[PDB]
């Protein structure tokens, strides 16, 4: 039979049968109770409604993501969001399908074995198997080499890999991701008298992140233009009129990645973890980790970013190396893809944690050999 | 006669009604379908100018 | 598109039918009734009683 | 057995059994004494002449009705309307049928405590359950969203209701309604030389007002109008002769609604105490508010007010938005047909207060979760 | 009263016909807008995967 490439992600759950181009079913991964109190009888109202719907009936609804930092907060919500994408967006029984859920670098081990637990009692699935979300947007590149910067919704992460051999030691994790850049965008949407507090508001700011922010090839250059001229006010209407207009705040949001001090954040931004990751590797490996740097993930689909990075690692890597940054145009979907090209692969079969044993270890399983 | 003749206008009135609104629905559904497709013009138009800029370099 | 207008339409069609039923029940089934007289014209019995 | 969908209202009395059209009976609630001395001897004079018995022997009874503004102010002469409505106008003992009371919201609660206890004291009904007037006006639309309007002859109030979630903190209630109106038209007769002063007389003001009075599109333009040509002055025969000529009266009473200055009232008029209804709402179900405003109650009736409402509403609220003001021909009887549906549905029929549970609870049990 | 009654039901039928019929050229000039949509959509995902080709190669 055919396997079930799942994505649980922060922000969207993107899921489809492995084999084809792109994920079949892609909804907020948000689980929102009604909040007042209804007053019509017999309308037919539910109690949570999850995914797709949750994004219609936002008004009156007090949306929470299950999933903070890529751990999962919140096992009864998540388990809600996985049986719709069973049953209601797909429509298979998960009792006759593989299943490959994918998890960030460097988590709480509890959060894999609870996952696999729940995938084994719960939905009663054949076999699952669970991949670290970097491995596949190196697969959906057609590479073998590479250091990939996936930089999600929850976590942004920074796996180095050479000749298929991962490097353990290099892994760079920050916690930095698009959520936080979506709240430093509602922080200094502030500063104009647009003021949105409401979870539900959250998604349209969200929208205009997603909209109209872009990144800056050069960050003083731009706020002395946007300081003079105005040439740069893009306006939006919200979802009742009353358009606004965003200045100088378009390349301030997405500039945080560069700069985590302006979210108060300590560590370097994306553009000098990815040159430390490739520093702890092996001096022989450099000049192919730095002509083969990968992007990935959803938040770097900012318009002008696969400029401003090269533009900063040439400024770091010595100068007779050659920087290149690979950023196809299917950046969003660039791990499920891979994930669909590992499960269809004939060598890739034996590797499932085949449910007898799991009855016969436990859910430790999923630490020992059947990584 | 009067009464009944009232009452015959109301059959009228209310099933012309059902109708307008129904033609009003579809109405709002085409709305929905052009703003799509003008932002669908938009990111291709985007996308297709930044493939020119990487080719031509 | 299509399944989002078929469920609006299916919900629009359901409290109406809801309505309609209300409508069915008890609209002119113990409507009006006229419960008057001809004003009996050709009457011509008059009363000579004038206590009450 | 069938329910009893009762509507104390004030100024008009509308009943009749759940699952019709339109009311069974519907009357003037008030209760009038005579006044004078009584002379003929045998004449079967009663005490206290209630209903429309009171609206044709007006000429000597002194009216005044049991109901001010939603609140109730004489029990007594209220219990005296309920056992005419039971008794004589549907001819149903109560001991045998379900009753619907229907309040107005933010009304005190001894109110609605002592409508309980009366109901299942004296009349001794078997389960009665007290419904909010602006809830029932949007069953009797058909709808499910829309922020409805009812503005009655006691008072006027405005409930935004989504998705059958009422919002609670969002009822602005306002106490201009019918009867202000008039007597505030019965004020500017004056200026012409017609006196109204009897208790009586004000029934005679009423027709006027609705048989002449309209709202105007545009006010400065009417009131230019009126006073240059003579298009405008409407006659009417009062009760006796000596026919009336009424001039830029006609649209100044009803103008009143639209600015409650003109009665001294500080409060805005009904086309802004509507946008403000809105705006508290959250900001994502402003639109289906927009296009989904109901109208009700029987005051909504003039000529020409739903163009009025949709013009300020229109220059009050964004460009984009459209306004859209939804007002039934059967405006009159919308709460009661509303009331009917609501006892006909199946879901419904165990949400009556039994009265083993006030038994129980006492009269309190109409604040608990029977609401 | 029910002439007069009849003559303003019989108003306010023949304005929502007029309405309605309004509403539906808005409806069918909506309708070949969207087709038109459709196919410039069309259009533009043929020329996104040609240029995809052109800088692959
Ligand atoms: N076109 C876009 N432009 C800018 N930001 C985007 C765009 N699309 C998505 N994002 C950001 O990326 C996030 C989705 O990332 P995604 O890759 O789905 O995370 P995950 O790894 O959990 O699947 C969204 O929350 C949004 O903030
Ligand atoms: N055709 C009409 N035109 C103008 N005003 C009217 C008309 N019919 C009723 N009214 C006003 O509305 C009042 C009746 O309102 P109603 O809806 O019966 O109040 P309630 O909510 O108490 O039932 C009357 O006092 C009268 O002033
Ligand atoms: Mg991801
Ligand atoms: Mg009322």
């Amino acid at each position: 039979t055919t396997a079930l490439v799942c994505d649980n992600g922060s922000g969207l759950v993107k899921a489809g049968f492995a084999g084809d181009d792109a994920p079949r079913a892609v909804f907020p991964s948000i689980v929102g109770r009604p909040r007042h109190q209804g007053v019509m009888v017999g309308m037919g109202q539910k109690d949570s409604y999850v995914g797709d719907e949750a994004q219609s009936k936002r008004g009156i609804l007090t949306l929470k993501y299950p999933i903070e930092h890529g751990i999962i907060t919140n096992w009864d919500d998540m388990e809600k969001i996985w049986h719709h994408t069973f049953y209601n967006e797909l429509r298979v029984a998960p009792e006759e399908h593989p299943t490959l859920l994918t998890e960030a670098p460097l988590n709480p081990k509890a959060n894999r074995e609870k996952m696999t637990q729940i995938m084994f009692e719960t939905f009663n699935v054949p076999a699952m198997y669970v991949a670290i979300q970097a491995v596949l947007s190196l697969y959906a590149s057609g590479r073998t080499t590479g250091i990939v910067l996936d930089s999600g919704d929850g976590v942004t992460h920074n796996v180095p890999i050479y000749e298929g051999y991962a490097l353990p030691h290099a892994i760079m994790r920050l916690d930095l991701a698009g959520r936080d850049l979506t709240d430093y965008l509602m922080k200094i949407l502030t500063e104009r008298g647009y003021s949105f507090v409401t979870t539900a508001e959250r998604e349209i700011v969200r929208d205009i992140k997603e909209k109209l922010c872009y990144v800056a090839l050069d960050f003083e250059n731009e706020m002395a233009t946007a300081a003079s001229s105005s040439s740069l006010e893009k306006s939006y209407e919200l979802p009742d009129g009353q358009v606004i207009t965003i200045g100088n705040e378009r390349f301030r949001c997405p500039e945080t990645l560069f700069q985590p001090s302006f979210i108060g954040m300590e560590s370097a931004g994306i553009h000098e973890t990815t040159y430390n990751s490739i520093m702890k590797c092996d001096i022989d490996i450099r000049k192919d980790l730095y002509a083969n740097n990968v992007l990935s993930g959803g938040t770097t689909m900012y318009p002008g970013i696969a400029d401003r990075m090269q533009k900063e690692i040439t400024a770091l890597a010595p100068s007779t190396m050659k920087i290149k940054i690979i950023a196809p145009p299917e950046r969003k979907y660039s791990v499920w893809i891979g994930g669909s090209i590992l499960a269809s692969l004939s060598t890739f079969q034996q590797m499932w944690i085949s449910k007898q044993e799991y009855d016969e270890a436990g859910p430790s399983i999923v630490h020992r050999k059947c990584f | 006669e009067a009464e009944k003749a009232a009452d015959e206008s109301e059959r009228g009135m209310k099933v012309i009604e059902s109708r307008a609104q129904k033609d009003e629905e579809k109405m709002e559904i085409q709305e929905i379908q052009l703003k799509e497709a003008k932002h669908i013009a938009e990111d291709a138009d985007r996308k297709y100018e930044e493939v020119a800029r990487k080719l031509v370099i | 598109l299509g399944t989002r207008a078929k469920e609006s339409l299916d919900l629009r069609a359901h409290l109406k039918q809801v309505k309609k039923e209300d409508i069915e029940k008890e609209n002119r089934e113990v409507g009006d009734w006229r419960k008057n007289i001809d004003a009996l014209s050709g009457m011509e019995g008059r009363k000579k009683k004038f206590e009450g």
